[PDB]
RNA sequence: AUGUACAACGGGGUAUUGUAAGCAGUAGAGUAGCCUUGUUGUUACGAUCUGCUGAGAUUAAGCCUUUGUUGUCUGAUUUGU
RNA sequence: UGAUGAAUGUUACCGCAAUAGUAAUUGAACUUAGUACGAGAGGAACAGUUCAUUCGGAUAAUUGGUUUUUGCGGCUGUCUGAUCAGGCAUUGCCGCGAAGCUACCAUCCGCUGGAUUAUGGCUGAACGCCUCUAAGUCAGAAUCCAUGCUAGAACGCGGUGAUU
RNA sequence: UUGUGGCAGUCAAGCGUUCAUAGCGACAUUGCUUUUUGAUUCUUCGAUGUCGGCUCUUCCUAUCAUACCGAAGCAGAAUUCG
RNA sequence: UUAGUGACGCGCAUGAAUGGAUUAACGAGAUUCCCACUGUCCCUAUCUACUAUCUAGCGAAACCACAGCCAAGGGAACGGGC
RNA sequence: AUUCAUAAUAACUUUUCGAAUCGCAUGGCCUUGUGCUGGCGAUGGUUCAUUCAAAUUUCUGCCCUAUCAACUUUCGAUGGUAGGAUAGUGGCCUACCAUGGUUUCAACGGGUAACGGGGAAUAAGGGUUCGAUUCCGGAGAGGGAGCCUGAGAAACGGCUACC
RNA sequence: GAAACUGCGAAUGGCUCAUUAAAUCAGUUAUCGUUUAUUUGAUAGUUCCUUUACUACAUGGUAUAACUGUGGUAAUUCUAGA
């Protein structure tokens, strides 16, 4: 099976193809925002603690919330819902999706770390991915910097240099 | 192996124990027992029925399932650069808000300086 | 024929069934009567519903098990290289 | 066909095994191989594997059936002042229903060695050659007999224990 | 008893492209069986319950299939004879 | 589909009050097919009461040369006896 | 021709609109302040009217058939009252009520190699026949049903199901 | 200045004539019985709601896409996870 484990703060994230099949029975019967122990998948993961995300089963059809049970299901899905994304503005569809429960049929599995354990992970924690974008909001960069309601951010703006070819230049 | 859940008493069906059911449909019923198959034949329905778990859950009885969702009491606790800014500098700025008479003062510059760009203006007009 | 003895009851378990009677209800189609005519108004009747209640009942008779209780445990006949 | 049983000195236990009975049967599929063979057309076989047909002998975990558990619930009519709880209705009727019985309607199992026939042969004369035969001799079948399985002679037997 | 019914042999004119016999085998002929049908009337008329089917066992082989083999006008497959 | 029905008719031997040809309705009439239904059946299984069974008590009858093991033989040609 | 337009009293609203938008140009007062004011536009925005539409609607008019004369109303057919729905009237639908309504002046039913019309061939006149078919209005997207989005679809070169 | 968010439009066009015989359609009326984006012409002094601190108006809050990367199916204009 697969493990897609992200650490979000860190922004990293990474697959870990995993046997010990009755250390991956415990991820059996298990829902979406509930969160088990690494050290119970794997000492490896010893101290860390996950919660379950989602997941895409065998023929990708990826895990659904709410719909609590293991079974795949057609569901006439619409805008504003995860797996699916509509190619026009009122089109409603029937997709194939699997649901809320973990279980052998599952293939990749999506977990979020929420607490970091006694031991550091290779290409999670020891990495941290940087934050892609600036805040490209007045406001929004005035209070992530805490400055005042007058403190121009206009001169506290995001400055990304980069060279086109000698001529170099933030935009 | 796997264990399985009836349609009707919704138990755990241990490989072998109990019966299947293919509708016209294709739908795959599962009964643990002929006690099950046999209510499902006379099209009842186990919301009624009480020794059922869906009655049970229908009724909230055993529920022990659900207890709440958390709350954090804290913020997110990063008042970061934004990776053009030098956050040192940023906050040395910011503390440097606080006795404003330095915007203050480029404020009374451009203002003299509409002063003259009017008379100036005028002038040009003149 | 006085014991890791036996038996009848009781208990526990396992199974079957499907939520006992009794009480209560600001539940109840409503119909009549009460008046301080409510804002649950009260009263008589009224299937049925809900809570106590996966409750209650039955459970070896050819199910299992008992630290329990109460008892039982020398009557007859025959046999020889 | 099954079932008892006097008598053997008594009684109990463990055994032998005469004799009799006997059972396992056939096919398909994949592979060998589109090979061999065949000008082409078409088209094999032995071994191996998985399955099934027929028959048999058991068993009841599972599923199904059966249900006087008259166990639980409900239903009609009627009687017990009403309720509670019950009687009668040739087991009143329905639904569930354990246990037990039971089903190719379910499941499990169904042995390997020898002598032989037919046939083909080895050496080999008669018949100075030659010949499977005449003396001798090899392999060989769903055959035959044993292995195995069933009963155990009630006048077949043995070993052992205790014997007032 | 066995004409007739049925079954199997001897012989081999011929058929089989040529060749009687791989396979068939007319005309002639020797036998067998009693599952036919006759013929007979021994027993049975002071009664042997009388067709078929169903059920169920057992037996014969003149073997349809299956086991092993031989022959072929058997290349292989399929088939035929034994 | 030797059945059933509709046609054909050198009809062994159809036929007109020895009544012919139809004929609604009716039939515990004879017959065929279809729907349903089903333990008739594939293929049997299970349950109940009364029996059988054992006991106490009561207590017949039919039938009977003598009696009661097989094979073959011959024999009144199919014996329990020889 | 109105209970019209429109105005006001009294309240209702889970609360509607009343510019946090954008490009250019930068203009003027001095109370010398980034003070105050200012232009040409685009976008959107409540109401009314307009325009392109849309839906309903009045009178008249359609081929052959009586080997189709009674048709409609169970469970809407005709009307009425009240209400619901509609964007809107109204059996459009429901509750209740009266039992009516169409018919030889051919109802109703059947058939149509019938979409209709503007028109085409053909002729002295009268006329007969054709007209799917370039323009107009309708219907449909394989048959049916449903519906989202939207001002506008019952959309099909959009979704859902069944066939 | 791709991609993407957004706003428009995708209901026009084009094709066929299956349907349909008071139905469409044609002329002719009405909406004093209705919707109408879009255009076009006009049109929002009155929005502090214990209306005094209850509230920045030189102006307020929220993602989320695109993208970064992890990726999952044999396949889909398939899509999740951070």
């Amino acid at each position: 099976m697969k493990l897609n484990i992200s650490y979000p703060v860190n922004g990293s994230q990474k697959t870990f193809e995993i046997d010990d099949e009755h250390r991956i029975r415990v991820f059996f019967d298990k829902r979406i925002g509930q969160e088990v122990d690494g050290e119970a998948v794997g000492d490896e993961f010893k101290g860390y603690v996950f919660k379950i995300s989602g997941g895409n089963d065998k023929q990708g059809f990826p895990m659904k919330q709410g719909v609590l049970l293991p079974t795949r299901i057609k569901l006439l899905l619409t805008k504003n819902v995860s797996c699916y994304r509509p190619r026009r503005d009122g089109e409603r569809k029937r997709k194939s999706v699997r649901g809320a429960i973990v279980g052998p049929d599952l293939a990749v599995l999506a977990l979020v770390i929420v607490k970091k354990g006694e031991q550091e992970l290779e290409g999670l924690t020891d990495t941290t991915v940087p934050k892609r974008l600036g805040p490209k909001r007045a406001n929004n960069i005035r209070k992530f910097f805490g400055l005042s309601k007058e403190d121009d951010v206009r001169d506290f703006v995001i400055r990304r240099e980069v060279t086109k070819g000698e001529k170099t230049y933030t935009k | 192996m796997k264990v399985e859940i009836d349609s009707f008493s919704g138990a755990k069906i241990y490989p072998g124990r109990g019966t299947l059911f293919v509708r016209g449909d294709s739908k795959i019923f599962r009964f643990q027992n002929s006690k099950s198959a046999s209510l499902f034949k006379q099209r009842k329905n186990p919301r009624r029925i009480a020794w059922t778990v869906l009655f049970r859950k229908h009724h909230k009885k055993g529920i022990t399932e659900e207890v709440a969702k958390k709350r954090s009491r804290k913020t997110v606790k990063a008042q970061r650069p934004i990776t053009g800014a030098s956050l040192d500098l940023i906050k040395e700025r910011r503390s440097l808000k606080p006795e404003v008479r330095k915007a203050n003062r480029e404020e009374k510059l451009k203002a003299n300086k509409e002063k003259k760009k009017a008379e100036k203006a005028a002038r040009k007009a003149e």
